[PDB]
């Protein structure tokens, strides 16, 4: 699997930042740009069949748990070797970087590791190589 | 399933049905006059872009700090990335080139300095302002050196009253988003300018030039709402049968009576003064929140009321005669052969109070965690509690008083000269009954629909008649036109906004009063020093996560993130230092020097506080002499720690929704451009999506993965278009994120 | 205006110092062992945070009193130029103070070896310029011009030559240094004479009296040892140019050279060496000789050396208690403690110029509109004033002050009514917003005011003839919103009978 805490309060902090009257439901017409702020960014279809099928009493709105769940079922086979390949081409460029650069840069950027976590995960390391090692 | 039945919007104005805004005095009805603000702002910028213009054809640019040039630059680029004119942009840009020259070539380090803010950023005067360089006035001082043509009385007033930091003159977006980013990891600023003789406070400023600048507010609560939906009278279909041989106390005017399944029966007999609709409303809010518990999720235990109907005095008063307290009791209760009583089943912790000393430290976080919880999850709701104690200011006029003697928590807010938190009239006794239990809230009856804030109601008429009135002193009057014109008067178009934050301020002043009771009353217990301080640091981590609780609650921002953003504003160990000394009575028995010398640690780097009333001992400061003040006779209140807090808490607050909106104000005209609805250069475009990157809150992350996106979507619009200006800072938003989406993949396993 | 009590600039730089200099035991083996008082330990306690900070308060208090020297028309030094300290600017003075933060923040002992001399004083300069690399951003634009400013300040800092007296900068950041240590020297007689004569000859005799003065308040303030002064000590006096000796010849008269156009001239120093008769001259003798007593008013002049009050009993646990260790660990606390010594010796020779001596309120402001042309006439009366009341240290001045006080008639605008004042400065300023700002103080309650119910914080006050407004300082502060200088004056209430 289910999803973590530090993703639940993105979801929230979303979810909350795209109601824009604070009643705890958000429409239609800005799911779409919820979901794309989440980097899920879907076809008009896709995001057609969520339009039917959550709503299916024509109520328009989404409720934060009934959000949770259609966000938890849309991340089962979403992230993948594509994903995590992207991940490390952005930072490389033939597979392999740097570890001082990574070491420095999984402390300053978004939700900051620290020493222990980093030099565990660098031990545990050649970037697809550690990609695929895990 | 989860949701609220208020939901708010924007109104024209909340000026409707009010008292009518003129002075009675001598028998003159002298009128009131609104200063408009966003109007003078502007004229205030316009007047400063002639000072540049002069500035500049002047030749004395050398004359300037360079620090002062920068600020001057960086504040013209800044404002020429928010015009969306040409011509004005363009002028705006033509003043900040002869700048940009002048400090290339004198001043190059300041250059390079400059120049990395500039591709960081579209406004990059906030990021070169989040330090003690926002006390400087550098746009008024420019104003006052070059435009020596008189200003006039309205912009003499807006100079006035915002004379403090040049920010205050920003337009909307920038000034948002700089006090906004003046809470972030990196910033050092406080709004505290120690000069070598005041040492000005302006914490206060910063909200009131926020609040200026919104929009009024209105909130619409839905059909089934508890205070539009009504629901059927209350038929005594149950009767409780009295019996002293189970009664277990007497609290107040409430009798408790035991259970065999270990709850606690109260019956809630009518006060002295106080019609049946006053228990019937009670009952019906029980009920409502009984229904609707789960939706809203609620944390508190609630009172499950049983009836409420009408009982022979005789009975109430042969079964309250074997009791401690009886004639006490006795008095509280109204003067009838017949009282009504409401009858309910709650917990026995529902009557314990929230400063009850016979509870661990552990048990006192979860319940302060559930009150504020639930607190702000009815006002999300619409239903305020103005009546969760009887805080008081100043008892002595308290009748003939504008604020009838009631405590504003945000009292230089709603008030024309007023500069201080004021003292509060023996705070222990205001908490001694507050409506804070250890399951959670209680006395629901005395409650209030959210849009009695927002209205001219009888609780907006009762306490706060000097915002709702418009505001008055000799100095406003415009001898010539016979009015006299204030920004005050203004306040009058949004006097439900100050209400607003001033009731999530009074929400925290009485959960730090009831804080402060509680160490008061579990530290007389010990010498142990180390163990009182390790209490009174406890409970200053109470005060600052329930104040990050309500940020999360009413904006969404994370409680941890909030809490952090708090922790940049107020100190922490100020605030434990300042509530263990004054909220003791440890202080009177010290001398002078002592006094003085401990002041001096308490305070730590900011003026001490002066009084000079005289300590009655085992006291500390009282009017009265047996009940203990915090502060002196017509002084202010000497937790400092305190008030900024909860200025930092309600600017918090009001400034991420005005954020959000100026966020979504900008993502809209962004959007309106990649789908041809407006068809304009690529340089217009990634303008945009830039403005639109500087207004997301401060280390929020798919904010900026949003406004990343929409770039990448304006290159695949204008392809060969020159992104040498913006492929920066959104090259760093890329790296971020692929950083996120690293840490979270390895986090997992 | 600047001071280095509010700054936070200063301040900052003092907390780095001490947090990586001056806060870290230290490695010399040489009177390297911490003091623990209280139960706080004191690594660095001769030369730690506590004594650069006297050092910048030094700097500031002889900067004034320069200032105030040349109003009342003195005849100061020159710096190979026509200038003195009197002419140092806030920023200048703000560029002395950040200098000294770091002065002896490279020490390891109190070794006295030149060798090690050189060494702490290259590696104080190493300090001040890796602090000045690393805060680059809010220094150079503002506080130093240029880097070759930053590299003549680490010069004076690392004082290769002797130069002291070259340069105002030189004078300040060496007598701020020297002047203190005359609190563990043993004999006072000789190490106070000479910082005195010093001293003198850049500000004035009035003027380091009062520096003295204000020292010994200082030491006071920060829980330090205050030698007594005695012009009658038995001890033989050291020279402290060098370090030798003064031998009488054969008489009672001292070997002095035979120079041109005078057999009376420069005393010949002599080091320590055999005598027999040969015998030295001590502190007594050699204060009382025609070439130093008219220029020195300490001959024939004594002090208590030590608190007037407490005795030795509790004056030793009160220098050894634990507040000593808090003034010595922390910028705050010790910066707190010498402004309020600054402040008290800045109202106090006043009330000591006079004779002996709801709630009233302390401290009340009153604003007014006057003119420019008026308001000179004013600030120029107001600064003659205060340029007449220096902290005396040995003479008790005149009743020249009273005089002086009673002739000046600035005074009646500040009463003769009953003037409608507050107890808020914004208030003065958000409502009025006046460019003349009279803050009255009311320290024992000698000004009879009453409220008069934002026009609650207000107040009516009247001045009974019997009591008197003195100026304390004039200031400074901004700009009105008419856009024109606002000065804040500032009184203080003394009883004063004999101004019937
Ligand atoms: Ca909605
Ligand atoms: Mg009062």
């Amino acid at each position: 699997d289910q999803l973590t805490e530090e993703q639940i309060a993105e979801f929230k902090e979303a979810f909350s930042l795209f109601d824009k009257d604070g009643d705890g439901t958000i429409t239609t017409k800005e799911l779409g740009t919820v979901m794309r702020s989440l980097g899920q960014n879907p076809t008009e279809a896709e995001l057609q069949d969520m339009i039917n099928e959550v709503d299916a009493d024509g109520n328009g709105t989404i409720d934060f748990p009934e959000f949770l769940t259609m966000m938890a079922r849309k991340m089962k086979d979403t992230d993948s070797e594509e994903e995590i390949r992207e991940a490390f081409r952005v930072f490389d460029g033939n597979g392999y970087i740097s570890a001082a650069e990574l070491r420095h840069v999984m402390t300053n950027l978004g939700e900051k590791l620290t020493d222990e976590e980093v030099d565990e995960m660098i031990r545990e390391a050649n970037y697809e190589e550690f990609v695929q090692m895990m | 399933k989860q949701y609220y039945f208020a939901r708010r919007g924007e109104t024209s104005t909340h000026d409707t049905s009010l008292p009518p805004p003129v002075k009675v005095l001598s028998g003159r009805s002298i009128p009131l006059k609104e200063i408009p603000f966003e109007t003078t702002r502007n004229e205030l910028v316009q007047i400063y872009l002639t000072s540049v213009d002069q500035l500049i054809k002047s030749n004395k640019l050398n004359s300037i700090p360079s620090q002062q040039i920068a600020s001057h630059y960086l504040f013209l680029r800044s404002l020429a990335n928010s015009e969306t004119d040409g011509i004005k942009k363009n002028q705006i840009l033509s003043l900040a080139k002869p700048l940009g020259i002048y400090l290339a070539s004198k001043e190059p380090h300041v250059w390079k300095t400059i120049n990395e803010l500039i591709e960081k950023s579209e406004y990059p005067i906030i990021h070169y302002l989040k330090n003690n360089r926002a006390h400087s006035n550098f746009m008024l001082a420019l104003i006052h050196e070059y435009h020596k043509e008189p200003l006039t009385k309205n912009q003499s007033a807006f100079v006035q009253k915002f004379r403090d930091s040049s920010v205050f003159l920003f337009p909307n977006p920038i000034y948002t988003a700089w006090l906004a980013h003046s809470y972030d990891e990196d910033s050092s600023f406080n709004p505290m300018f120690r000069e070598r003789l005041s040492t000005n406070f302006y914490h206060s400023t910063l909200t009131d030039n926020l609040l200026l600048r919104t929009e009024p507010k209105e909130v619409t609560l839905s059909s089934e709402h508890h205070y539009k939906k009504e629901k059927g009278p209350i038929d005594s279909s149950f009767r409780y049968q009295m019996s002293s041989d189970r009664l277990l106390r007497i609290q107040g005017r409430t009798l408790l009576f035991s259970t065999p399944q270990n709850d606690v029966v109260a019956v809630k007999v009518q006060k002295r003064g106080e019609p049946k609709s006053t228990l019937e409303e009670e009952f019906q809010m029980a009920d409502y929140l009984l229904k609707h518990q789960s939706r809203l999720d609620v944390y508190s235990k609630l009172p499950q009321p049983l009836g409420q109907y009408s009982v022979k005095k005789s009975e109430i008063l042969e079964i309250s005669r074997g009791s401690l307290d009886f004639e006490r009791f006795k008095t509280l209760i109204g003067d009838s052969k017949d009282l009504e009583v409401y009858v309910y089943k709650a917990p026995l912790t529902y009557f314990t109070y929230l400063h009850d000393k016979n509870q661990d430290l552990e048990d006192l976080t979860a319940s302060v965690k559930t009150n504020v919880h639930d607190l702000f999850v009815l006002l999300r709701e619409g239903i305020m509690f103005p009546q969760l104690a009887d805080i008081f200011h100043t008892h002595f006029g308290e009748d003939e008083r504008e604020d009838k003697g009631r405590y504003q928590a945000l009292v230089q807010l709603l008030n024309v000269l007023q500069f201080q938190l004021g003292r509060i009239d023996k705070w222990q006794k205001a908490v001694e009954y507050v409506n804070l239990r250890s399951s959670g809230l209680a006395d629901l009856g005395d409650s209030l629909p959210i849009t009695s804030l927002f209205t001219s109601s009888d609780f907006t008429k009762h306490y706060f008649s000097a915002l709702l009135t418009g505001g008055y002193h000799p100095t406003f009057f415009d001898k010539s036109s016979g009015t006299a014109n204030s920004l005050f008067t203004g306040k009058r178009r949004l006097f439900g906004n100050y209400l607003y934050l001033n009731t999530i301020a009074e929400y925290l002043l009485v959960i730090q009063l009831t804080l402060g009771s509680y160490g008061d009353k579990v530290t007389r217990d010990m010498m142990d020093k180390p163990k009182k301080e390790a209490v009174w640091r406890e409970l200053a981590n109470v005060m600052f996560t329930s104040c990050a609780e309500a940020i999360h609650i009413m904006t969404g921002i994370p409680q941890s993130r909030a809490l952090t953003l708090l922790k940049q504003r107020a100190n922490i160990e100020k605030h434990f230092r300042q509530t263990q000394f004054w909220m003791t009575p440890d202080y009177s028995k010290l001398d002078e020097d002592t006094l003085q010398m401990e002041q001096y640690s308490i305070y730590s780097g900011e003026p001490e506080y002066e009084f000079t009333d005289k300590l009655v001992s085992g006291v500390g400061l009282s009017v009265d002499g047996t009940h203990q003040d915090l502060g002196g006779y017509n002084r202010e209140s000497p937790l400092r720690e305190l008030e900024k807090l909860l200025y930092a808490t309600v600017t918090l607050i009001e400034g991420t929704m005005q954020l959000d909106k100026e966020f979504f104000k900008q993502l809209q005209q962004v959007e309106k451009i990649l789908s041809g609805e407006i068809k304009t250069d690529a340089n217009s475009c990634f303008e945009a999506v830039a403005q639109l990157l500087d207004l997301a809150r401060p280390r929020c992350h798919f904010q900026k993965r949003l406004v990343l996106s929409y770039y990448e979507e304006a290159k695949l619009k204008y392809p060969s278009a020159p992104t040498d200006a913006y492929d920066s800072r959104f090259q760093v938003v890329a790296k971020t994120n692929a950083a996120i989406t690293i840490q979270r993949f390895w986090r997992e396993t | 205006g600047f001071s280095l009590y509010t700054d936070d600039t200063v301040k900052a730089a003092a907390q780095y110092a001490y947090d990586n200099y001056l806060g870290k035991p230290y490695t010399g083996s040489v009177e390297s062992a911490p003091a623990n008082f209280g139960g706080r330990m004191v690594y660095r306690q001769h030369h730690g945070l506590s004594h650069t900070l006297r050092t910048m308060a030094y700097a500031e208090l002889i900067v004034e009193e320069a200032r105030k020297a040349k109003l009342r028309g003195e005849t100061l030094g020159k710096f190979k130029d026509g200038r003195t300290i009197a002419d140092v600017t806030p920023q200048e003075l703000k560029k002395i103070m950040i200098a000294q933060a770091f002065f002896v923040a490279g020490r390891d002992d109190e070794a006295s070896d030149a060798k090690n001399y050189q060494k702490y004083h290259e590696q104080s300069r190493d300090a001040f310029l890796k602090y000045v690399k690393d805060n680059e951003s809010t220094l150079i634009p503002d506080v130093f011009k240029d880097q070759e400013d930053v590299n003549f300040y680490a010069r004076v800092i690392e004082d290769k030559s002797h130069d002291w007296e070259s340069t105002p900068a030189h004078v300040l950041i060496n007598q701020g240094h020297m002047v203190d240590l005359v609190r563990v020297k043993q004999p006072p007689e000789s190490f106070l004479q000479r910082y005195f004569s010093s001293m003198q000859r850049w500000i004035g005799s009035q003027a380091t009296e009062a520096v003295f003065g204000i020292q010994r308040q200082f030491f006071h303030a920060t829980y330090e040892v205050v030698a007594g002064f005695d012009s009658d000590n038995k001890e033989p006096h050291l020279v402290v140019s060098g370090l030798g000796r003064y031998v009488i010849g054969e008489d009672g008269q001292p070997i002095r050279e035979a120079p041109k156009k005078g057999q009376k001239e420069g005393d010949l120093k002599v080091f320590p060496q055999t005598y027999k008769n040969e015998r030295l001259m001590r502190v007594d003798e050699f204060l009382k000789l025609p070439e130093i007593q008219n220029t020195f008013p300490g001959s024939g002049k004594h002090l208590q050396g030590g608190m007037p009050g407490m005795n030795e009993m509790d004056y030793w646990n009160r220098l050894n208690s634990l507040n000593r260790a808090r003034c010595e660990n922390d910028v705050d606390f010790c910066l707190k403690q010498l402004q309020t010594a600054h402040d008290k010796a800045k109202i106090e020779p006043i009330k000591q110029a006079f004779q002996s001596s709801a709630k009233p309120p302390t401290r009340l402001f009153r604003g007014l509109n006057l003119s420019e042309e008026f308001t000179k006439g004013l600030i120029d009366q107001a600064n003659a004033m205060i340029a007449n009341t220096t902290e005396r240290l040995f003479t008790d001045h005149s009743p020249e002050a009273f005089k002086q006080i009673k002739l000046n008639d600035l005074s009646k605008m500040s009463g003769r009514t009953n003037a409608s004042t507050t107890t808020e400065i914004k208030l003065v300023k958000e409502t009025w917003d006046s460019n003349v700002i009279f803050e009255m103080l009311d320290p024992d309650g000698l000004l009879h005011s009453k409220q008069v119910g934002g026009t609650e914080s207000e107040f009516s006050v009247y001045l009974p003839e019997d009591v008197a407004l003195v100026p304390v300082k004039v200031t400074l502060d901004g700009k009105t919103q008419k856009g024109e200088n606002r000065y804040v004056f500032t009184f203080v209430a003394v009883k004063s009978p004999d101004f019937t």
